[PDB]
């Protein structure tokens, strides 16, 4: 039958329930750990060659805040050489929104010819990925003590990777980027280009970055500290170095970035805090902690047995790890996205407003899809791996003897954050309906005042020269402060909460705590319930249980990731609406030489973000008109996407409203068709399962509802910013 | 019957109306359903092979 | 008014197709036999049973490949900014039946357009007194009488053709295999509705011959959709005196986007904004509200029962270890909504959501201008 | 009012009583020549009454009435 | 009417309801080997004795589902599980194995 | 409660009985197939419809068939 087509791509990497012992499943996840490392330096190879072979880079370089950053070229085919549009510098491509541009501009990259070696010397390790996969695996693997010694792991990715990390990307900055962008910030300006025989005049007359290295004389004329060398380090006299280590604290009104130098002492104190970090845990020599040991110290009144355990489900279960790993990375993911908006860290990134939208909403996406994947393997591990005698009277054990308290108490929270955020705006709706708007929440009606973030704010703008007394400015503008501008545009402004941004974050906190609500349901219930006394012996996996008991559609732990799927899509769908209309509407827009800022959309926030009426007309209606109206243009691209992520986001609607068992009939009404005649098949047809009816339907659901976004917000925030 | 005839089933409730099938084994018991069939084609979950009585049964070959 | 009562007699009309075809359903479960109706008429349909609807299931295949294909194919010539390579099929057939009926745009001059045709003259008795009002009124370019029609117009017919063979298809399998299929052959003992057969045999979940009932109002509220926004739009278009933006834009799909959908929201959605409102603020507050109560319904569409029967066993619980509360005892146990129920109650928010929004929006941007 | 000019006068299916109603939304639904808030009638049936004969509030007052002795019949 | 000893568990809040009080109970008694550990069917592991165990439920699906893994989950295998519902006046009916 | 009915064409495989999480069917000596045992089920009062037993049945059609009745507080699988 073709079920069995599609549960052979299901049941590819699902490497434990091929083979029962835990040592050889490490391997093979060790293996393709590798394998995955060497996709992505073949992608981050593509995209320094396209950035050295199908771009405006250097010509991008001479003028950054005129020219529009492209690196995709479309070939003349079709009608489709319409999507080359001018993007400024005598070049015909795509517009790019990823960043490149500004983050090799921050490398010290110059010229084409260091992005080609770059995509080379990605490709070659690449290639050395895929070595050390066959090598590891196919001749000479590791053993299982080597995978559970997770004392010296932790220490070798503590000081190693990341206190390696950060200390050679210190080296990099000092030694490297930090001359080349002290001498691009004089080229960019009109003077002064300081100073020399070359003084130094044009983007290729700036010196190629090894005779920095080579001549400490170049380094001096800048940085004058560096005639002092390596020698007042090892005194700890260390305010002498005071030149290209600072604590400036806020962004450059240059190029509006974070200050480089302030980024070169960032990844030093960081470098020195990994590196001691690193030599924490116990290991060969003698002295250190170790987990296990410290794990049972921590052992109260209230909870049991404490936190026995946890060093023997964190060391034997891969899904317990990776569960924890994905909920982790899911949420720097999504902290990325808010330190890189509000404490912009490239130069001429924070006025390159297609790419600031952008790297918010990506980042987003990606954390909101990890923390999903986290409640999944969560549930995976309690119906495999979680094992009774583990876990008698301690935290894991009374997390489940409780959880009829945990998930009726994030119930009702989660019904009185729905009242009480969302019942805000239809009740702002009805009352300026009726003519009524002195009854509605908003900052002119009855007042909901974020008091505790504008009390945060207050402490935050006040922090240089107070609480924090060697720092110049303030960690953001957006804490307080004045308008930052670069050429013509707003970098960073204060960003004010009033009653429309109360009600925007409880939102936020309505919509993740029904994500949290769907997926610690499916992780506390996944082995058994009042309803399913045996759940744990039907799978992680199945549909559900039969008509009976009322009916069990959808009870198992795979079906709470899946409907949890929706719930994270609609948690970030606001988020990034939220952060789209308040850029535009408060931060974002053109600065006049006096000194007002001319926002996009004009401050509309306070008053229109507070009505679902007013997220429809003016941020959805409005700002549509891009995307709509792009047909025969440049953009005309992401008119077509649009609607065609509409078709799929409704094609999928045929998955999850139905059920096989139609699907199944229909087919012996065409298999009939299909033996009257002709070539009718021997793999016999088969509806989709209904697990796999409802994985097809979130899948196109998800799809078709992100392009669509993905889509509206390029076309508005290319062509309006 | 005789064991390898080629055999067609004439009830509806059967995944096999009107199929041609394969006798693996008939027994002279008493039995309400004597003849197993073998079948070429899996029913909608997996058996390829059903009891029948001879009084439900057709044969061409 | 003229908008208003097309819209609800469409309606009204699909509905009633709809549960026409219920009905004939639920005849062949409870009322029908097979030993008083032994090879008649009746009894004759259900043996080809495979024959209707694999023959309905081509010609649904095979306009909405077609269909949506040469949509498609417009809207890559119109965004690519060559508006001229896009297929515009005239719809050659139907403007003859209007020259046949004494319309001359066309120039065709055959019956009732040729002055001295044998129908036209009405030959051995005369008696043709309607035939100078008839044809004063069919070329006055001022009523909704055999409307002018073009290329926009082809394609719109062949998606509701497609929407009436759909719907028919989904209709007459529920119909036809009420009685059993080889899923279920015994599907006659189980009733019109239950929830499904469970899991076994691959899955059986929407078998039932209600549960296609259930699919095809999603298909009649689409056909009915598309009926109506069709009528609309070619009648807003020729009430704005601006007919050529419907023969323009109705071609690719982007055109019923932005200059139907978008375009004429603008007085709607301003029933109420931060400057005040208006009298569309009825209007606009029921557009939202269609919004709302449709989405409420892909809730109990999408999401199904034992995930909120195990989550009613913690709101039990709570409340009977709340003290005060369990003071106040149910007399009924509460439990989820059954499988049947709310597919109900899911169609149910679908299509009101889907009636209130378009009834909002039909009438609220026919009056604004008008 | 309606009988005397229907191309520019707007029908009037009832009066509205929203007791949650601004005041600005009582003066934006006193339509149709109406000082009272109304709602407009879209259903047709001014349009009907009048084809057939109807002319006054006396006629459709008598015609209400015998309706609902009618439905008293059934 | 019935003995054994109740296994060592703290409480939980998946156990019995005001039905157990007022419609219907279950209990599950079995004799063990060891002192060993088993899941709750109501969620949380417990201890069960050596001689004779008693432990009550709600439902008579939740007392088969632990007598399957009374069955399944053990070396050696625990068969002689008794299955008793328990009315509120105290009549207790004997209902599997039947 | 529901209906559980067991047909004529039960070859006696026992796998519905061992399939029933409530204990509902159980198997009666028969001497109408070759096994000499039938499904039977005494305790259909018990029964909430899961229909694995169903789903256990290797024969086409299925020798036991489920019908859902009138719902119990026992049948709605209920522990309140
Ligand atoms: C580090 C991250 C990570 C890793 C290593 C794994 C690994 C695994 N997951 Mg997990 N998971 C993750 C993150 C991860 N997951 C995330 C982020 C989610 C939320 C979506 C999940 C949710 C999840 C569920 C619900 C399940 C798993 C399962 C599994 C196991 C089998 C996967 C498999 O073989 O499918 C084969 C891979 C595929 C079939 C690929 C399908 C991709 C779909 C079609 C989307 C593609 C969209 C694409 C990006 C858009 C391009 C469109 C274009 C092509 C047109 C494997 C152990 C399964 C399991 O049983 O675990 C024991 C299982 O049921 N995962
Ligand atoms: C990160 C993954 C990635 C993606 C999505 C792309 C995507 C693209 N590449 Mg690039 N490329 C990549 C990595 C990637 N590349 C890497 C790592 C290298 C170095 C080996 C290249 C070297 C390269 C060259 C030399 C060219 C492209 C071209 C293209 C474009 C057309 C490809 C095509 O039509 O081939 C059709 C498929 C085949 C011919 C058979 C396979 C497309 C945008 C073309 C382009 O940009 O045209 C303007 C082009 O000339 N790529
Ligand atoms: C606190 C962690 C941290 C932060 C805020 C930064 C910040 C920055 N990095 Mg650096 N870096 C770091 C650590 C960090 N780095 C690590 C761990 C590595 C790998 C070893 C690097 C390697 C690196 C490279 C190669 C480059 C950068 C660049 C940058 C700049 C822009 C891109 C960015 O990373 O966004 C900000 C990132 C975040 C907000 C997320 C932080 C993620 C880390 C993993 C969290 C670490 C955990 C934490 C420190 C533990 C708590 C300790 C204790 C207080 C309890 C920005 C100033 C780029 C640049 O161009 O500089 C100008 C660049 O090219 N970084
Ligand atoms: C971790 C990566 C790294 C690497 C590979 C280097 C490498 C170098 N540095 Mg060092 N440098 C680094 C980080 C690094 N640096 C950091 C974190 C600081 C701040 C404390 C410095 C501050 C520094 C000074 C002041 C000088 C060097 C110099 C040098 C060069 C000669 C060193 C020597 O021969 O003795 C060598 C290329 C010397 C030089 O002449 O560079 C051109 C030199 O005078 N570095
Ligand atoms: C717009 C459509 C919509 C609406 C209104 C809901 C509403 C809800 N969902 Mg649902 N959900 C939806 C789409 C929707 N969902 C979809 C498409 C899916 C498919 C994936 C789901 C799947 C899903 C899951 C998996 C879960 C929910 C849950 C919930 C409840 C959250 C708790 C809460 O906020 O209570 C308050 C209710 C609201 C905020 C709704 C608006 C109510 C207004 C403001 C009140 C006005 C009426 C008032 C009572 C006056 C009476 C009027 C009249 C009767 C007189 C809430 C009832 C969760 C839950 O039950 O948690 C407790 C939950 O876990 N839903
Ligand atoms: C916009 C959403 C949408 C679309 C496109 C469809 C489409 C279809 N429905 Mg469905 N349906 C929908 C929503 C939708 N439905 C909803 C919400 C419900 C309620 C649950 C239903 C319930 C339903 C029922 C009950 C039935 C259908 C049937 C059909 C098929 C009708 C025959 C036809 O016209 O063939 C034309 C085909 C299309 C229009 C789809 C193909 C789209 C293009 C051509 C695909 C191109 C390939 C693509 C580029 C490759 C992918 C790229 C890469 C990832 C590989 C068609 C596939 C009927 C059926 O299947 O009979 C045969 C049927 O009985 N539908
Ligand atoms: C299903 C409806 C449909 C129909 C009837 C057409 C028809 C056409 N399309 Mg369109 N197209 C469609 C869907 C459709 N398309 C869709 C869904 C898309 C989006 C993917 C497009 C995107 C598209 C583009 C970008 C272009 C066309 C073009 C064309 C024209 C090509 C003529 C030709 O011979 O090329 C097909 C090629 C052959 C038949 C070669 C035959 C070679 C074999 C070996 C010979 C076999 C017989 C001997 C033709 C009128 C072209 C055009 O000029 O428009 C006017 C064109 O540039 N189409
Ligand atoms: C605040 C409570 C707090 O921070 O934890 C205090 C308490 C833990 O106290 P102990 O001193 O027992 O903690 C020892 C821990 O180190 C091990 O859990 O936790 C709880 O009471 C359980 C969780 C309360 C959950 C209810 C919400
Ligand atoms: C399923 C079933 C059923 C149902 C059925 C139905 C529901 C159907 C419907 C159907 C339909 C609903 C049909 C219709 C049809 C119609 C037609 C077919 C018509 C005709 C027409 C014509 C023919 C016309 C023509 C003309 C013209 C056009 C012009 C003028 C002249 C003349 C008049 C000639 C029953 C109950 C039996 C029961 C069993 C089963
Ligand atoms: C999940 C979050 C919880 C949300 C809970 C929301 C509950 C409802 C909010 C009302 C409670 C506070 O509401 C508070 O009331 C007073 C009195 O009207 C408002 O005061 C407002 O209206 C009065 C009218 O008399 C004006 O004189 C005043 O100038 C204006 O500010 C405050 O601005 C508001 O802060
Ligand atoms: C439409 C639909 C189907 C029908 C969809 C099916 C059967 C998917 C099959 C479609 C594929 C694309 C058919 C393609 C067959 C071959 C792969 C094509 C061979 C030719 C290649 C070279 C392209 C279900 O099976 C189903 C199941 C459960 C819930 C909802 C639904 C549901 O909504
Ligand atoms: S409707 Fe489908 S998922 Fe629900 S119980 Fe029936 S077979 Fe299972
Ligand atoms: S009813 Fe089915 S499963 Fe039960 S004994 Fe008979 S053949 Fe075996
Ligand atoms: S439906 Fe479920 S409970 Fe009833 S007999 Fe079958 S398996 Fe047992």
């Amino acid at each position: 039958t073709t079920t069995w087509i599609w549960d052979l791509h299901a049941d590819a990497h699902d490497f434990d329930s091929h083979t029962s012992d835990l040592e050889d499943i490490s391997r093979k996840i060790f293996s393709a750990h590798f394998g995955h490392l060497a996709v992505i330096f073949i992608w981050l190879s593509g995209m320094y060659f396209h950035g050295a072979k199908f771009s405006n880079y250097e010509a991008w370089l001479s003028n950054p805040t005129g020219i529009k950053p492209s690196a995709q070229v479309v070939w003349p085919i079709f009608g489709q050489e319409i999507l080359n549009g001018d993007v400024g510098g005598g070049f015909h491509g795509i517009q790019i929104t990823s960043g490149l541009f500004q983050m090799w501009r921050a490398n010290g990259i110059t010229n084409s010819f260091e992005l080609y070696c770059t995509a080379i010397g990605a490709l070659v390790m690449a290639g050395l990925m895929l070595f050390a996969g066959w090598f590891h695996y196919h001749k000479k693997a590791p053993k299982l003590e080597w995978f559970q010694n997770v004392e010296s792991m932790m220490n070798h990715h503590l000081a190693g990777l990341l206190g390696l990390g950060c200390l050679g990307y210190a080296g990099q900055q000092i030694h490297v980027s930090l001359p080349i962008n002290a001498c691009l910030d004089a080229i960019d300006a009109g003077k002064p280009l300081t100073v020399g025989g070359k003084v130094i005049d044009s983007v290729a007359a700036i010196p190629l970055p090894h005779e920095w290295i080579l001549n400490p004389s170049l380094m001096t004329d800048i940085y004058p500290s560096f005639a002092e060398g390596l020698k007042p380090f090892f005194t700890l006299n260390w305010s002498v170095y005071a030149d290209f280590l600072t604590f400036n604290g806020g962004l450059n009104p240059q190029t509006g970035g974070l200050w480089l130098t302030d980024t070169a002492h960032h990844h030093l104190a960081l470098a020195v805090l990994f590196i001691v970090a690193g030599h924490f845990y116990r290991t060969n020599w003698g002295i250190g902690h170790s987990f296990k040991e410290v794990l049972e110290a921590h052992k109260g009144p209230v909870t049991g047995e404490g936190h026995k355990g946890m060093y023997e489900i964190f060391t034997t279960s891969w899904h317990c790890q990776l569960s924890w790993n994905l909920a982790w990375i899911g949420s720097l993911s999504i902290l990325v996205a808010h330190h890189m908006y509000s404490m912009p860290p490239y130069p001429y990134i924070a006025t390159d407003y297609p790419t600031q939208l952008s790297l918010f909403t990506h980042h987003m996406w990606i954390g909101g899809f990890l923390i999903v994947g986290a409640g999944a393997h969560a549930a995976i591990f309690m119906v495999r791996d979680y094992d009774p005698a583990t876990h008698i009277n301690n935290l894991l054990d009374r997390v489940i003897r409780h959880r009829d308290a945990i998930i009726s108490h994030l119930n009702w929270v989660c019904i009185f954050l729905g009242f009480h955020s969302f019942g805000l705006y239809v009740h702002n709706d009805t009352m300026r309906a009726f003519g009524r708007p002195q009854d509605m929440f908003s900052d002119t009606g009855i007042q909901l005042q974020p008091v505790f973030a504008q009390w945060v704010q207050n402490l935050h703008a006040a922090a240089a020269g107070g609480t924090a007394p060697n720092a110049a400015a303030g960690v953001s503008p957006a804490f307080g402060g004045d308008i930052l501008a670069v050429v013509g545009k707003v970098a960073m402004m204060p960003i004010t909460l009033g009653t429309a941004d109360f009600l925007v974050h409880h939102i936020h906190a309505f919509t993740i705590h029904v994500t949290v609500l769907i997926l610690l349901k499916g992780v506390l219930f996944a082995r058994n319930s009042r309803l399913i006394p045996d759940k744990g012996e039907l799978g992680f996996r199945f549909p559900c249980d039969g008509p009976g008991r009322g009916g069990t559609c959808q009870v198992s732990g795979w079906d709470h990731v899946f409907l949890g799927l929706f719930w994270m899509y609609n948690s970030l769908s606001i988020v990034i609406f939220h952060f789209s209309w308040k850029m535009q509407s408060d931060v974002w827009g053109s600065v006049s030489p006096d000194g007002s800022v001319s926002h996009i959309t004009a401050g509309n926030f306070a008053q229109s973000a507070i009505t679902i009426n007013g997220w429809l007309r003016d941020f959805l209606w409005a700002q549509a008109s891009q995307v709509i109206g792009s047909y025969g243009s440049a953009l005309s691209a992401y008119g077509l996407l649009f609607l065609g992520a509409h078709f799929v986001w409704a094609f999928s609607l045929m998955f999850l409203f139905s059920g096989r068992g139609y699907w199944q009939e229909l087919i012996e009404s065409i298999v009939w068709a299909h033996n009257k005649l002709k070539v009718a098949p021997a793999i016999q047809p088969r509806a989709l399962s209904i697990t796999q009816g409802r994985a097809v339907g979130v899948a196109h659901f998800l799809l078709g509802g992100i392009a669509t976004t993905w889509a509206f917000f390029l076309a508005r925030i290319i062509a309006v910013g | 019957v005789q064991r390898g005839s080629k055999v067609r089933i004439l009830r509806p409730e059967s995944y096999w109306y009107r199929d041609i099938g394969t006798v693996a084994t008939v027994d002279q018991s008493g039995i309400r359903y004597p003849a197993i069939v073998r079948f070429d084609k899996v029913n909608y979950y997996g058996i390829s092979s059903n009891n029948f009585a001879l009084s439900e049964l057709e044969e061409v070959e | 008014t003229q908008a208003a009562l097309y819209t609800h007699h469409q309606y009204i009309a699909g509905f009633i197709m709809v549960g026409a075809f219920a009905h004939g359903a639920i005849f062949l479960i409870r009322d029908y036999d097979p030993a008083s109706n032994s090879n008649n008429v009746l009894d004759r349909v259900l043996q080809h049973k495979e024959a209707i609807i694999s023959h309905l299931s081509w010609v649904s295949l095979f306009l909405g490949f077609h269909t949506l294909g040469l949509y498609v194919h417009n809207d890559v010539m119109v965004a690519f900014g060559t508006p001229e390579k896009q297929i515009l099929v005239e719809p050659v057939f139907a403007q003859w039946i209007q020259a046949a009926h004494g319309k001359l745009l066309y120039g065709f001059d055959t019956l009732l357009s040729n002055p001295g045709s044998i129908a036209s003259t009405a030959w051995p008795n005369y008696g043709n007194v309607w035939l100078s009002g008839w044809l004063d009124a069919i070329n006055s370019g001022d009523n909704s009488l055999f409307l002018t029609i073009g290329p926009g117009d082809f394609l719109v017919h062949h998606a509701i053709a497609l929407g009436l063979h759909t719907t028919t298809l989904i209709l007459v399998k529920g119909a036809l295999d009420a009685r059993g299929s080889k899923l279920m052959p015994d599907k006659k003992d189980f009733g019109y509705s239950f929830p499904c057969d469970g899991p076994g045999r691959g899955g059986t979940c929407d078998i039932s011959a209600w549960d296609a009932f259930y699919l095809a109002v999603f298909w009649m509220l689409n056909t009915i959709g598309w009926v109506t926004f069709y009528w609309h739009w070619k009648h807003l278009a020729i009430w704005q005196g601006n007919v050529a933006q419907f023969n323009e834009s109705s071609t690719y799909l982007m055109g019923w986007l932005r200059d139907y959908l978008w375009l004429n929201s603008s007085q709607l959605i301003n029933g109420y904004n931060p400057y005040g409102m208006n009298n569309l603020a009825v209007w606009a507050w029921m557009f939202l509200l269609g919004h709302l109560v449709w989405a409420t319904g892909f809730m109990f569409l999408i999401s199904w029962r034992g995930y909120w029967q195990e989550l009613i066993e913690t709101l039990v619980w709570a409340h009977e270890r709340t003290p005060l509360a369990n003071l106040v005892r149910w007399k009924d146990k509460p439990v989820a909504l059954s499988i049947v129920q709310a597919r109900l109650v899911g169609l149910a928010h679908f299509s009101v959501g889907y009636i209130i929004t378009y009834a909002a929006f039909l009438i609220a941007s026919t009056s604004s201008r008008f | 009012q309606w009988v005397k000019d229907p191309l520019n006068i707007s029908p009037i299916a009832h009066a509205i009583w929203d007791p949650q109603f601004g005041q600005s939304a009582v003066e934006a639904f006193s339509q149709a020549g109406a000082n009272y808030p109304v709602d407009i009638a879209y259903s047709g049936v001014y349009h009907w009454w009048y084809t057939i004969g109807m002319r006054t509030a006396g006629d459709l007052y008598g015609g209400a009435l015998f309706l609902m002795i009618m439905a008293a019949v059934f | 009417t019935l003995t054994g000893k109740t296994p060592v568990f703290g409480g939980s809040t998946g156990g019995l309801l005001t039905r157990a009080a007022v419609e219907e109970k279950y209990a599950i008694t079995w004799t063990s080997t060891k002192q060993q550990v088993f899941e709750m069917p109501t969620g949380g592991a417990a201890i069960m004795h050596e001689g004779e165990n008693l432990l009550y439920l709600a439902r008579k699906e939740q007392c088969l589902a632990l007598g399957t893994q009374l069955r399944s989950k053990f070396k050696p295998k625990i068969e002689d599980y008794k299955i008793y519902r328990i009315y509120p006046n105290g009549e207790t009916q004997y209902v599997h194995p039947a | 409660s529901h209906s559980v009915k067991i047909y004529d064409t039960c070859i006696g495989c026992t796998q519905c009985v061992r399939a029933c999480p409530l204990d509902v069917l159980e198997m009666v000596p028969w001497d109408g197939c070759k096994a000499g045992s039938i499904a039977s089920s005494p305790r259909t009062e018990d029964c909430v419809g899961c229909k694995r037993c169903e789903t256990a049945c290797p024969t086409d059609f299925l020798s036991i068939r489920v019908y859902l009745g009138a719902e119990t507080t026992r049948s709605m699988g209920l522990a309140y």
